């Protein structure tokens, strides 16, 4: 029984071209096409790309490749691979990826009797996407992956995914440290190029940020030296060099956390909204600094007014801030 | 004579043989035995979520297509000759990217008995994926898997078994841990099945339970801190006219806990939560925060009422230790017997 | 607070099909192992069956073959099909959540229980 | 037409494990190199980089042919096909040759059996780089090689009328330092499986000082300067002479911190960690010098006057005799 | 039917075929059309000098060995028969290591028509060398090359051309632009000849311009050296009496313009000059070291002369920001418009 | 001449079996190995690996290739060695290696009148050892390199080194710019795996770091702080803010350098001759600062005792400070 299958075997690869599309000259051949995603990680600002871990399986009917007398589908070896035709799949936006090869190459293949063929590869792909970070870190993003024939156009082969929106599973198995996915979709498409169309299927993702992170590691020390600073309005004015050194030791302090965090970020040439939540506590702490720059400017000549300055400042420095934080959460969230 | 006998027998075992076909193929099912020897259990990375593995793999069959007879019984096979018979096409489910050592030359070996065993093994390392739950950072304990199976066989085709009983069929070397944040306890190894878009397949498992070392968070974290505590309470015992120096003390005492705290997060992975050490952190800052609030107040009611000044600092030498002292009783009660 | 509320049970008449949901609040456990355990009356609790994160199924020695685990992570539950049940099936099945540390297949390695849920097999 | 025939029949016959007069004499090598570009030099982990075009040419009597054409030009498709040296680089941490779009070789072969054969290549060679004089340092980094195989009585290498060819110097990548020239050599090393024939080029680099002239020594001689300036102001013990004082230090430990980032983290004392050094100990001298002299002040008209005066001699003095120290050593004589 | 046909003529052309000799070898001069379409620019390395872009390369040549006859005019073929005929060595004469990529086939095609015209094309990621001056750093503007050729052939046996006008020739996608701090203004598409040792060679060449986005390093690097300036000017307001708080102060001040200094300079590749990001910093330094030198004048004149050390406060509070002024005026007036 | 050279060759290589061993099912083929070390570099601490660029060399006997006629030593291309039998050598501890293939591969095969092969390959490996960093940066260090056959025995091969204690050379002429190399080793034993008895020879160096970078960079800023904590003791006690900022500004300078050097320096979990020095000098100037804590506490009342306090810790703490460095000194020199 085995013997009778290595001679079928031998028979369909006997005489079979591999340079042929099935079909060849005819109708264009129909494939079908399954993402099965494992793990998703390392969703990089700085490198503006994402690293994703999936099966992708290919599905397409050979009539060269029909066998009968076998009431079986034949897993073959994955190296019969390197003895058949496969489609010249490629992704656009790929950066850097490879095939599994342990402990053996990451591959499959499967027949069946009426001829189609299951052609199945384990793959780690690195798939760079643009990041609109202008409402960092209170962003979605939107990362795409593209599936392309390098060769052919539709009048040879044709992409579809196989099963509707079934054809990818395993996104609500998936958990980001950082991100957390919102959505994914399937778009189908034709591309017209230079050399003529081309058939393409499309799967997106939106990433919405979670702000744990910024929120008990950024904005909150920020705030509290913020409302630290104030703490120079309750000390009576002739204790100049406490009060000095208060306001410019928390300036220095402010500074040395805007320029790491300008070492850990990604360079990004624009504005965001942490620069504009950093920069104003700067400028409250800028500001109570020259408060008390005229305070001890005019606390001999007229020390009542610099005390009902400083009462003032009491009131006014917590009220401004509170109407800041007021109007930058209303208009980022 | 005898080399030319055992050329004859190895040019005459392959013909006929195809090897894109399992044994018993159409027939039967193909059992595989597996075995695993850990040479060294590799460093564990918190930020990506992994570890590394360096592993001799054991798997044995049965091939009747390859029986012989001859001098010998036990065949010793150069590793060109192992890549022209069938062999599995194991994978790891949860690898990201391994290596197979091939210096000087492929680490594989292939052992063929006369009544058909066939026994292949290899040397691979292997860079696994270990999600980690970090909210008792870092008095936390993980369980790291490592799983694999058939790629392309179905369980109606080829099944996996370990070789001896599950506890003694993955065997650990001595020098094999090379953990330095972690201690390595122990392994559990068991064998399940999953379901996938191509079918069912057998999926052979072990998880190795791994404790960590908080020694390095002692010395970088929590010691740090816990002086910068008893020093701001220390701010406590200066005499309320030296305003200059208990400013300056308070925040600067503030501002080396902001340092500290800014400082911690690098180590940590970024997640969401909160660990033990952010409520470790806000609490020693807290503590210190309301430090600087009492001085902000007895400033406000000397020279006015220094009664009221003097009783609120009394006040304050007893109750900052006493208060600071049980937190860190409660902190270190409810973690470390966990 | 995290609950993990179970529902299914009653009474079957020696066999037929018994689908035992449970549901989870409060905490999102995809990246869990999320299993079943049994205890009959009295005598002890028992492993029953077992998915991670990865879909993997564990089964107990003893009910392999007959109960089939499953897990919905996008509604963040899990299902347990009984078939071919028998009178010593009998008992109060459990719903459990954990990073299986030490071991999956043991009781005392789970963060989360459910409340419980009678299944009663009438002969 | 007949050049696929003369191809065939030189192919035909022919033995690539076995090198030309394999018995009968060494086999004699010419070779070229043209430096594209040396990139920048990593003293950390003591290593350069450098982009060549290297061509090797040899005789082969087997490879003699009869036709109206003279030379056969071919790419990289019969390389595998002929006999090749086994030339490799002796202190390469981590080479490679181009392969894009298509491997970056050439072979042509004349009717009298002559072979060129030329590759490109880019190359990180080891240089150890001797820091003790920073930044008045010279070095000559090698880039060394040889047969790996074939000792001196089977491969001899020699170089060409023109050995080493270099184009735009100034579109190189190094920064720190400036190329000066290069000479090559030839020497005969012995190993445990023999003795070799190996070729050696050199490559003559100058650090600039330009820049940590006017970055370093200038800022940090005015500030000294400007501290023995104070020195006629101390008499006044005064609080402005004592905040000069401690800003100037201010200002030579800022000089200090900008001064130990231009160099490796080297473990060994450079020129440049002696200077700025000895800068500190001035000032910090003549801020000891002033703690004496308000201690005192009291005490100042029976020794403390002269005390001030010499030492607004003797620090100058002890300066100026510094500096003719470190530069007759750093110029003239290390 | 007819597979069987397109087979034989398949298995017809390479008959008597030899890929070692170019078309037309010894007859005519072998012409190649190129043109390129840039899928997306990348980044470009300020520290090593050098610029990623993933293309496809599209060449275009005529051979008369491969002429056929059938119903299908034109064959599009992977890359079994296109190993086994000629095509151009071509390479990059500044490319760095490139990468030919091979997901999850490799990325060639290969056309043939009925009169023997052969197109072949490529998707390649190139890593090229621009050499930079950095003088005008960060107002600096760069026209980064990309040569390529053949390496083998001289220009007596195979020359380039572009397929259509030269502008026309290279084409970008509106999308392909991944440059964080640079913005693509055009290209400049051109040809010629280089001279070698071993002959003479045609070389085509592409030029990109590129202008550096300044907004970053305004808000990164300029605001806070000129906020540290604003802040060392402060002390001017301040009573003569505060020597402590003048003191710290200024020296505040110098280190945080030391902290601006250092970072500023640790992100530039190590070049042997100054930029106008160092001579704004240098000036930004000696404001803030004047600064504290009037102090140390006007702390001098206290208690003999008043009068002017009032006078000397009161001078400076308007020169010294006035100066200032002047200077940023002045700078950036003569680098922007250069 | 020629001709005759290369019939010899086509015989010697006609009929030649590969995947057979020299005395295949006879006794056991001897493997003599030689290495020449050219450099070691990069002994990471953070990674505790190391990595060696060497020649090595192999010598056995394979009488299937003993040929009569030439006296010569026929050194072959190195292609050759994929027609021939060589040893299924491999380094255990061994993390990533290749071999250099510029401009060819760095690969050698030479063949003797009597059979004898010579196979030699220029090899770069990063090596793992393990450390013992409890007396850093006074620690010595054993690192090793592990050679073993992957599958044969001792009933089929066996190991060793070709020389005596002259296999190993080049130890002389490597400069490390932080390590001394004191001593090299070699050993070889049967290692007992479940398989059967493997061969293994074993080469070991001994490392010694250098101290005069430590010195200057490590202990001395911390012995001028604590040196300047002393500074305060010859201050009148009523000028609270000067000796209250130099005591709170050495501790914050004490606790930055130690938290600098533990971040800069690999995560290794247990108490070090560094730690142990740093936080001598941290209890030193926690208790200057302590110490005038208590004199500011009670210089009112009794201003005599705080004025003998301040004289006997003029004393005291200098006599301590030695003791301590004195003990610290011996029980790690
Ligand atoms: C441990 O395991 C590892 C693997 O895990 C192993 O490494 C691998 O080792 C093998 C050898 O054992 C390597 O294979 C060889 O690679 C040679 C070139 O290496 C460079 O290119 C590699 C990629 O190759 C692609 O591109 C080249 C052209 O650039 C092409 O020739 C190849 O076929 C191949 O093209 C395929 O892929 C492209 C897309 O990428 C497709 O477009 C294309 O259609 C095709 O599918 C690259 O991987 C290399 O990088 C590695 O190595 C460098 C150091 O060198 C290192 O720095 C890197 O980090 C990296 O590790 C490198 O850039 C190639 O020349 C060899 O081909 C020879 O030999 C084979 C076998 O005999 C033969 O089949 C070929 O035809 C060819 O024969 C010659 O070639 C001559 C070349 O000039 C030619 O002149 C001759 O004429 C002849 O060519 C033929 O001649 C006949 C007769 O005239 C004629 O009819 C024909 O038409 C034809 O002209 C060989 O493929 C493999 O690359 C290594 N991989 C890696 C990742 O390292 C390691 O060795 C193991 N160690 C041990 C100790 O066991
Ligand atoms: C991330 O960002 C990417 C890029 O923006 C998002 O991808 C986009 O998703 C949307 C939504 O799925 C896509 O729109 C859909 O496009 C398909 C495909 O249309 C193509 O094929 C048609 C034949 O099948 C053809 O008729 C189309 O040509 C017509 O339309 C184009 C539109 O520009 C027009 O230019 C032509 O002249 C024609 O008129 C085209 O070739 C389309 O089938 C979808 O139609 C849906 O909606 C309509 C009603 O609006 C309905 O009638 C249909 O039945 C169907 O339900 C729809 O238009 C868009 O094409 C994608 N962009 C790209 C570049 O692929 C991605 O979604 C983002 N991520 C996330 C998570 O959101
Ligand atoms: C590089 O090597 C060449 C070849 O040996 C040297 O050229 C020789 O120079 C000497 C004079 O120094 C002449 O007598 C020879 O005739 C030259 N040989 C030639 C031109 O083939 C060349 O000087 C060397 N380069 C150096 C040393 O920098
Ligand atoms: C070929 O190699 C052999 C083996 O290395 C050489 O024989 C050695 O010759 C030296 C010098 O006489 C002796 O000291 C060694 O003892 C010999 N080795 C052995 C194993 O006997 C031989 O000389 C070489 N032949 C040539 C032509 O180089």
């Amino acid at each position: 029984n085995m013997s009778f299958v290595k001679e079928t075997v031998d028979k369909l690869l006997k005489g079979y071209d591999i340079r042929l599309r099935p079909d060849f000259g005819g109708p264009p051949v129909c494939v079908g096409m399954n993402i099965d995603i494992a793990s998703i990680d390392m969703v990089s600002e700085v490198n503006m790309d994402y690293t994703l871990t999936m099966y992708f399986q290919q599905y397409w009917r050979d009539k060269r490749l029909a066998y009968s007398g076998i009431p079986l589908n034949l897993t073959l070896d994955n190296r019969v691979a390197d003895q058949l035709w496969v489609p010249d799949t490629y992704f656009l936006n790929d950066k850097k990826s490879f095939v599994h090869g342990v402990t053996v190459k990451n591959r499959m293949i499967r027949l069946h009797p009426d001829g189609t063929v299951l052609y199945g590869l384990r793959i780690t792909t690195t798939a760079a996407c643009m990041m609109d970070l202008r409402r960092y870190p209170l962003d979605e993003q939107n990362c795409t992956l593209e599936i392309e024939s390098y060769g052919y156009t539709t009048d040879d082969i044709e992409f579809y995914w196989r099963g509707g929106d079934k054809a990818v599973t395993g996104v609500e198995r998936i958990e980001l440290p950082q991100f957390s996915i919102v959505e994914h979709r399937l778009v189908s498409r034709n591309v017209v190029f230079a050399t003529g169309a081309y058939p393409r299927l499309s799967l997106s993702f939106r990433l919405k940020r979670n702000i744990g992170y910024f929120i008990l590691q950024t904005y909150m020390p920020s705030i509290l030296i913020t409302i630290l600073s104030w703490v120079s309005f309750w000390i009576n004015y002739d204790a100049s060099a406490a009060r000095v050194a208060l306001g410019i030791t928390t300036v220095l302090t402010m500074t040395t956390i805007n320029t790491h965090l300008r070492e850990t970020l990604p360079k990004i040439p624009y504005v965001k909204a942490i620069d504009m939540y950093l920069m104003g506590c700067f400028v409250f702490v800028f500001l109570a600094l020259l408060e008390y720059a005229f305070v001890n400017y005019i606390f001999f000549s007229q020390p009542a007014r610099a005390a009902a300055i400083d009462r003032w400042s009491r009131i006014v420095f917590p009220f401004t801030f509170s109407l800041f934080n007021l109007v930058y959460w209303l208009y980022y969230v | 004579d005898n080399t030319t006998v055992f050329t004859r027998i190895l040019d005459r075992l392959l013909d006929g043989y195809d090897n894109r076909l399992r044994p018993g193929l159409g027939e039967r099912v193909t059992e595989v035995k597996t075995d695993i020897f850990v040479t060294s259990f590799g460093p564990v990375s918190d930020h990506d979520m992994e570890y590394t593995i360096d592993v001799f793999f054991r798997q044995s069959w049965k091939d009747e297509r390859l029986k012989f007879k001859g001098p010998m019984t036990v065949l010793r096979l150069n590793n060109l000759m192992a890549s022209k018979i069938w062999t599995p096409d194991t994978f790891f489910h949860n690898g990201k990217k391994s290596v197979a050592h091939n210096m000087t030359m492929p680490n594989k070996l292939l052992r063929i008995t006369e009544d058909g065993t066939l026994l292949y093994t290899m040397r691979l390392t292997v860079r696994a994926e270990c999600p980690m739950h970090l909210e008792d950072f870092p008095m936390d304990a993980h369980a790291c898997p490592l799983k694999f199976g058939s790629y392309a066989y179905t369980r109606a085709e080829v099944v996996y078994e370990w070789t001896r009983e599950p506890a003694r069929s993955v065997v650990v070397a001595e020098d094999g841990s090379r953990l330095n944040q972690y201690d390595l306890l122990g392994q559990t190894v068991d064998s399940g099945i999953v379901q996938s878009s191509t079918g069912e397949y057998v999926v052979m498992t072990t998880h190795f339970h791994l404790k960590r070392k908080i020694g390095y968070f002692v010395i970088q974290t929590y010691l740090p801190c816990i002086m910068t505590v008893i020093l701001s309470q220390v701010s406590f015992w200066l005499n309320r006219e030296s305003v200059p120096a208990r400013t300056v003390f308070g925040v600067t005492t503030v501002l080396t806990m902001t340092t500290l705290s800014i400082s911690a997060r690098n180590s940590l992975p970024k997640v969401a939560y909160a660990t033990a050490m952010d409520w470790f952190i806000a609490v020693c800052y807290a503590f210190v925060f309301s430090a600087l609030i009492e001085f902000a107040t007895v400033n406000y009611f000397t020279k006015s009422q220094p009664a009221r000044a003097a009783k609120i600092d009394r006040l304050s030498r007893i109750a900052f230790p006493l208060l600071f002292g049980i937190f860190n009783l409660v902190y270190w009660a409810t973690y470390l017997n966990r | 607070q995290v609950q993990l509320q179970e529902s299914g049970g009653g009474l079957v008449q020696a066999g037929g099909s018994l689908r035992v949901s449970c549901a989870a609040s409060g905490r999102t456990f995809t990246t869990y192992i999320m299993a079943w355990f049994r205890q009959a009356p009295g005598k002890e609790r028992e492993f029953l069956a077992a998915m991670d994160q990865g879909r993997i199924q564990y089964y107990g020695d003893s009910v392999r073959g007959r109960f089939t685990i499953s897990r919905d992570y996008a509604k963040n539950s899990v299902d347990l099909q009984l078939d071919g049940l028998r009178p010593e099936d009998t008992a109060v099945y459990y719903c459990a959540a954990g990073a299986g540390f030490w071991g999956l297949r043991t009781a005392s390695s789970y963060h989360y229980w459910g409340q419980g849920t009678q299944v009663t097999v009438s002969s | 037409g007949d050049v696929t025939v003369i191809l065939n029949n030189l192919l035909e016959g022919y033995d690539n494990k076995l090198r030309p007069d394999i018995g009968v004499k060494p086999t004699l090598i010419h070779t070229d190199m043209y430096v594209n570009s040396i990139g920048p030099v990593n003293a950390i982990n003591m290593e350069y980089t450098i982009d060549i075009f290297f061509a090797q040419t040899w005789y082969d009597r087997r490879l003699k042919f009869n036709s109206t054409i003279k030379v056969l030009r071919l790419n990289s498709n019969m390389v595998g096909k002929i006999w090749i040296p086994d030339t490799f680089f002796r202190n390469s941490k981590k080479a490679d040759a181009h392969w894009i779009t298509t491997p970056n070789r050439m072979l042509r072969i004349w009717n009298d059996g002559r072979v060129l054969y030329t590759l490109r290549l880019t190359i990180d060679a080891e240089c150890q780089l001797q820091l003790h004089n920073f930044p008045m340092d010279e070095h000559s980094c090698p880039l060394e090689f040889s047969s790996y195989g074939y000792p001196r009585e089977e491969i001899v290498y020699q170089w060409k009328r023109s050995s080493v060819e270099v184009g735009d110097t100034r579109s190189w990548r190094l920064y720190q330092f400036s190329f000066v020239g290069l000479r090559n050599t030839t020497e005969v090393v012995k190993t445990t499986s023999g003795d070799y024939v190996v070729m050696s080029v050199y490559f003559d680099l100058s650090r600039r000082m330009g820049y940590f002239t006017i970055q370093t020594y200038i800022p940090c001689t005015l500030i000294v300067v400007l501290s023995w300036v104070s020195f006629w102001i101390n008499k006044d013990a005064v609080p402005a002479r004592t905040s000069l004082g401690i800003t100037t230090v201010l200002t030579m430990t800022t000089l200090s911190t900008i001064a130990r980032k231009s160099l490796p983290k080297v473990s060994y004392v450079t020129a440049m960690d002696l200077f700025v050094s000895v800068c500190f100990i001035f000032v910090f001298s003549a801020l000891v010098e002033y703690g004496t002299l308000h201690y005192f002040v009291s005490s100042q008209p029976a020794r403390a006057a002269k005390m001030d005066s010499y030492a607004r001699i003797f620090f100058p003095t002890a300066f100026c005799l510094f500096n003719l120290v470190y530069w007759v050593s750093y110029l003239y004589l290390g």
